[PDB]
């Protein structure tokens, strides 16, 4: 109201602290839900110069959306002003101008103040004796090339010409700034000023060359590659004769070639690069560097496998995966990406002139040596590595490494029976074992258990859950495969029945355990009884309990019932007509709700219990069951 | 019998008004004593909650002293300016 | 139609199927049925908030997963969180194309478990995540980078506390100025342009008050040396925060340094008492006694501790505990963490430049209290000022208005506890600066 904002005016303008404060309060709630308009734009304009802080923060948060209601005849007469106030010489008023500016810029989407802050800032950014306003420009002008970009129809030639002499500046973070910016532009950029920029570039480059010029043509390369292609059949030469120089020199030529493949894909020119990084790789002589030359070349190995598909022959077939697998006794950094660019190549040979499997079987061996010398490390990140790495080869084809599980069993008993081992690690190398017993037959894992047992067995029982189940899936799968019914097996397993029983009943308690461990417990309780569970017939009628009385849970209602459903289904007889009484109406009571998995496991538990088991079936169960098909 | 010589130090210094140490204009006490109508009536936090304050100006007062100070005028009393808050 | 029958009886495999690709790593077919899905009216809401709580689950057990070392380690903490955070970054650039709704959701759900988690958990206090941050950003920039530098920023949005991490920020700043050991001055330059353009002009003001200290203490000292080895960095009082130093001895090597400093700034800036802080100044010690010469990197004390040993027969920790006058404990610590390095001549060195300076390691666990209890007092004077001085232009007003009010200006900030609101009204109320009315209850009247 015309008296509200009278009275607003005439309070705040007392020379108060706490009533401008109350009223820059009201004023932003009064905005968020002719003569006025000049007069708030006026003492605003004051309250900038005003030393106090939190009068001048309020003040530029209400400079934001105050754009919205203000008229579009003073905005060019105020950012003259705050461009006035940039060129001050105290260092406030020059962040607060800043600070004013880049809400504004923020808040906008009238168009004429985009036109003149460029304008300006193209004499501006021009050579003066201050570097601090040289910063401050190239930081703006990257926060309008990074929000504006839109018609510049007649602007960017000129804030072109103008900011090439700025890229010889001798400071580094000036030319950071101007590569930023011209990243920016390029990345928001027209028809032919790429071409000009490209051409500077390429003249410039027959001098006296310097990391400037490399480091903005990855910049503009990176922000915009995919308007490169007739220019490059220069760039390669160039980097390759600028390459055999004795200063080190070659970590943006390197970091070139990763983002070249990166952005255009289709070009005829990989072999050249592709033998330059190879050759690259072999500089071996913080004061030393060394060490981290070959970061660029394992990050453009990465880059090539990645984005290569159609040619795995080509590769295969060099010396390129040799090369890689001996290059491995290196630092940390270089190890674990060599390992990554293996795991990539791995993860790629999936389908999407012998096949590619001839050359990995041959090749396998060679990994598995190769492995097998890096286990000899302390470090938990190459055990991981490597854990991955076992995990990526075992799991591409099914029965790859049937040859040398003694060889790497006790690496794996090693790294799970010491007590520096993170939990990631043992997570890792009983997921690997897991993996392992499964994909490869069981003939190649019975003289094994002796030494199996044990640490998994000590392995169940860990304070993590995660790590306990994993330890139950392994275990379960132990059982599968040292008993596998399929092919009949000569071996004795009895000392393992009790050592098995105890850990899976002991995790079969609540004891306060999360719901993953439970289930898993129940699954190789399940596992254990329906593979093997004539030995045990002392506990055979007692423990069954247990499922009866989880099977009311829901937390675990199908776990239970998947176990009862193996077990029933079983080759070897099971005793559990005691059970049957009191076990067929507790899963009948639960075919009322609505849950698809539940019924169809309870009703095949049921259809197998009758199946196997039907000497002793009273008329209440049957009557119960019957009365609960309607619902079904 | 042993002995060993020094380089360089590399020493910082802290300076402030010899008025502002010596005592606080407001209540004639020690600028590190509490100020004495806290002090008069103990029965909450406020006696240890009271600290010294601080402005742009590199001038300290007691928090209590500078907040009654306002509304009379809102000055520092030996520097002539408007009062600012930085830090505790 | 189509997509009603294909989603509305089969819900529960859906669901199921979508958990269990996003607990494996398969991000194409989770993109895939996203696609499948986007084309539901309004029917997204059980898959948000699927995603929501597995996102929670996957925090937690990342955090619990390296337990009892993330506390002591918040180097591979933050970068567990960072490879976490650039993983779901890409998986929503993949799958979800930058969906407002599903950045939204992503954004509450690393709130959520960061905020808190299981190592907040045990610790009974929800303000380690800033902490953590910081000393990152600390050790990264204490002597390429400018990535891991935006992705903290933005990362940083989610965390509720930010003048938690703004004063860390600044203190260590503050601490790390005095010792020529900060990184390249274009990293830091470009930090200060990403906090200016994030966060407001309040935290930037120190900043800049005390760059501008630095720049005309050093100016000083080049004026003085082009009159004229010794070194000196004046700091301001209200532009530091140093808690005081306690009663020290002059060493009478260099007595006349610091005499010739104190009578020029007499003789320039007469009536300012200066208070040297002798806890923050490091040196090289030229020995020649010993085998070979040897440089330590030693802070005032136990340089000042070591120089104690020179010509005297006998050593005894009382004598230097009374003569040097600093508490014990403190004392106590340096000896011990002195004696480790098997300095307290004879003995040689792999190599002939070594740095003793290490960190303090007893002393953090103090300061972090210290700290977080003056934050604690700064939020309790804050918003007791802000609520005296809010009824100045309000006449009369209901409690709830008050509290909404004072709600939604520190909301950017902190959502203070409304019993700490309350014992703070009624002090206030206690000390004079308020009448109650009879006329209405929970009705107060702003009295000078
Ligand atoms: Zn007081
Ligand atoms: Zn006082
Ligand atoms: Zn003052």
């Amino acid at each position: 109201a015309s008296y509200h904002i009278s009275n607003l005016l005439e309070k705040m303008t007392s020379s108060d602290k706490d009533f401008r404060f109350m009223a820059t309060n009201d004023l932003m709630t009064e905005l968020q839900k002719d003569d006025s308009e000049r007069k708030v734009v006026k003492m605003i304009l004051k309250l900038l110069e005003d030393k106090n802080g939190e009068v001048q923060n309020l003040a530029v948060k209400c400079l934001g959306p105050l754009v919205s209601k203000v008229k579009e005849y003073q905005v060019e007469t105020i950012v003259d002003t705050l461009c006035t106030n940039m060129l001050s010489d105290k260092e406030q008023l020059r962040d607060i101008s800043s600070i004013g500016l880049k809400t504004v810029i923020g808040e906008l989407p009238a168009a004429n103040v985009c036109k003149k802050i460029t304008g300006r800032l193209t004499s501006a950014i021009a050579k003066q004796e201050d570097v601090s306003v040289q910063l401050e420009a190239l930081d703006i002008m990257a926060d309008m090339l990074s929000r504006q970009g839109g018609l510049l129809v007649n602007f960017h030639p000129s804030i072109l010409t103008c900011l090439l002499p700025q890229l010889t500046s001798p400071r580094l973070a000036v030319r950071k700034r101007t590569i930023i910016a011209l990243g920016h532009l390029v990345m928001s950029c027209f028809v032919d000023l790429i071409e000009h920029l490209l051409s500077e570039l390429s003249k410039n480059d027959s001098m006296s060359t310097t990391r400037t010029y490399i480091q903005c043509i990855a910049a503009i390369s990176r922000q915009a590659g995919h308007r490169i292609g007739e220019y490059l059949e220069k760039i390669i030469p160039l980097v390759v004769k600028f390459c055999n120089v004795d200063d080190d020199e070659l970590r943006e030529y390197c970091i070139q070639a990763f983002e070249s493949f990166v952005r255009r894909c289709p070009k005829e020119v990989y072999p050249h690069v592709s033998t330059i990084i190879n050759i690259c790789l072999k500089y071996l002589t913080d004061d030393d560097m060394s060490w981290k030359v070959r970061r660029a070349a394992a990050k453009c190995l990465d880059a090539v496998v990645s984005t290569r598909h159609e040619m795995l022959p080509e590769f295969y077939k060099t010396v390129s995966p040799a090369l890689i697998s001996r290059f491995k006794e290196r630092e940390e950094n270089v190890k674990a990406d060599v390992f990554h660019a293996y795991l990539s190549l791995l993860k790629q040979t999936r389908p999407v002139g012998e096949t590619p499997l001839t050359m990995l079987q041959s090749q396998v061996p060679n990994i598995v040596k190769a492995l097998h010398k890096q286990m000899k490390e302390k470090s938990v990140k190459t055990r991981q590595c490597c854990f991955n790495m076992l995990t990526e080869l075992v799991n591409v084809l099914p029965g790859a490494l049937t040859q040398h599980i003694p060889v790497l069993v006790p690496g794996i008993i090693f790294s799970l029976n010491d007590k520096s081992s993170s939990s990631n690690l043992k997570i890792d190398a009983l997921s690997c074992l897991y993996v392992i017993l499964c994909n490869h037959s069981p003939q190649v894992f019975h003289p094994h258990v002796q030494a199996l047992v044990p640490p998994v067995v000590a392995c169940v029982g860990d304070p993590f859950y995660k790590i306990t189940s994993e330890a139950l899936l392994v275990t379960q799968q132990l059982v599968k495969v040292i008993r596998p019914l399929d092919q009949p097996s000569s071996f004795d397993a009895t000392p393992y029945i009790k050592d098995l029983f105890t850990c899976t009943i002991k995790r079969l308690k609540a004891a306060d355990i999360d719901q993953e461990v439970k289930e898993r417990a129940i699954s190789c309780m399940g596992q254990i009884i329906c593979n093997l569970g004539d030995n045990l017939g002392s506990d055979l009628p007692n423990t069954l309990q247990i499922f009866l009385e989880r099977l009311k849970n829901e937390i675990t209602r199908l776990t239970t019932v998947k176990a009862l459903t193996l077990i029933a289904g079983s080759p070897l007889k099971i005793d559990l007509r005691p059970v049957l009484g009191e076990g067929v109406p507790i899963l009948a009571s639960f075919l009322r709700k609505n849950q698809r998995a539940l019924k169809l496991g309870t009703l095949s538990a049921l259809d197998i219990l009758i199946k196997n088991y039907s000497d002793s079936l009273t008329a209440a169960m049957i009557d119960a069951v019957l009365d609960e098909l309607p619902p079904l | 019998k042993k002995r060993f010589e020094v380089k360089k130090w590399n020493a910082v210094a802290l300076w402030a008004w010899d008025i502002v140490v010596d005592n606080c204009a407001i209540c004639r006490n020690h600028i590190m004593d509490l100020c004495i109508e806290c002090q008069a009536n103990q029965a909450s936090a406020t006696s240890e909650e009271c600290t010294v304050a601080w402005g742009v100006c590199n001038h300290a007062f007691h928090f209590h002293c500078i907040s009654r100070w306002l509304k009379t005028r809102q000055v520092c009393p030996l520097d002539n300016r408007e009062w600012e808050f930085q830090k505790y | 139609k189509c997509e009603q029958v294909l989603i509305e009886k089969h819900l529960e495999i859906f669901h199921t199927e979508f958990q269990n690709l996003l607990d494996a790593d398969k991000n194409e077919d989770l993109g895939r049925m996203y696609n499948l899905v986007s084309r539901i009216q309004d029917g997204l809401g059980e898959l948000k908030k699927l995603l929501e709580t597995h996102i929670h689950n996957q925090g937690l057990a990342a955090i619990e997963k390296c337990g009892e070392a993330a506390l002591n380690d918040p180097k591979m903490y933050v970068q567990t969180v960072l490879d976490v955070h650039k993983k779901y970054n890409a998986l929503v650039m993949s799958a979800f194309n930058n969906d407002a709704g599903f950045v939204a959701a992503l954004d509450k759900a690393c709130g959520r478990f960061i905020n808190n988690n299981a190592v907040t958990k045990m610790a009974q206090s929800s303000s380690k995540s800033p902490e953590l941050l910081a000393r990152y950003c600390d050790s990264l920039l204490k002597k390429e980078l400018e990535d891991t530098l935006n992705q903290v920023m933005v990362v940083f949005k989610y965390i509720e506390d930010k003048d938690v991490f703004q004063k860390f920020y600044a203190k260590m700043l503050a601490k790390r100025l005095v010792h020529q050991n900060s990184a390249s001055d274009d990293a830091e330059a470009s930090m200060i342009s990403k906090l200016k353009q994030a966060c407001g002009f309040e935290y930037t003001s120190k900043l800049q008050r005390m760059f501008q200290d630095i720049g005309v203490s050093k100016d000083l000292n080049e004026q003085f040396k082009k009159h004229l080895d010794f070194s000196i960095q004046v700091l301001s009082s209200g532009s530091w925060p140093f808690q005081q130093s306690c009663t020290f001895a002059l060493p009478s090597e260099l007595e006349r340094s610091y005499q010739r400093f104190t009578a020029f700034y007499a003789s320039r800036h007469s009536g300012r008492k200066l208070t040297w802080l002798y806890q923050l100044s490091k040196g090289e010690l030229v020995t020649n006694c010993f085998k070979n010469r040897y440089t330590l990197q030693a802070s005032t004390f136990q340089m000042a501790i070591l120089l104690q040993y020179n010509t005297e027969d006998a050593y005894t920790v009382q004598q230097l505990t009374d003569s040097t006058q600093i508490k014990m404990d403190i004392l106590a610590q340096v000896l011990q963490i002195l004696l480790k390095s098997k300095l307290l001549l004879g003995y040689k060195n792999k190599k002939l430049r070594v740095n003793i300076n290490v960190p303090m390691k007893t002393e953090q666990k103090q300061e972090q209290e210290t700290t977080h209890k003056n934050i604690e007092e700064d939020r309790k004077l804050l918003i007791q000022a802000a609520i005296v001085r809010i009824m100045k232009m309000r006449k009369v007003l209901k409690h709830q208005q008050l509290l909404g009010e004072v709600l939604t200006q520190l909301s950017s900030r902190f959502k203070p506890r409304v019993p700490v609101i309350k014992k703070c009204i009624d002090i206030l109320i206690e000390k004079e600066y308020l009448e109650r009315v009879d006329g209405e209850k929970d009705t107060y009247s702003y009295l000078a």
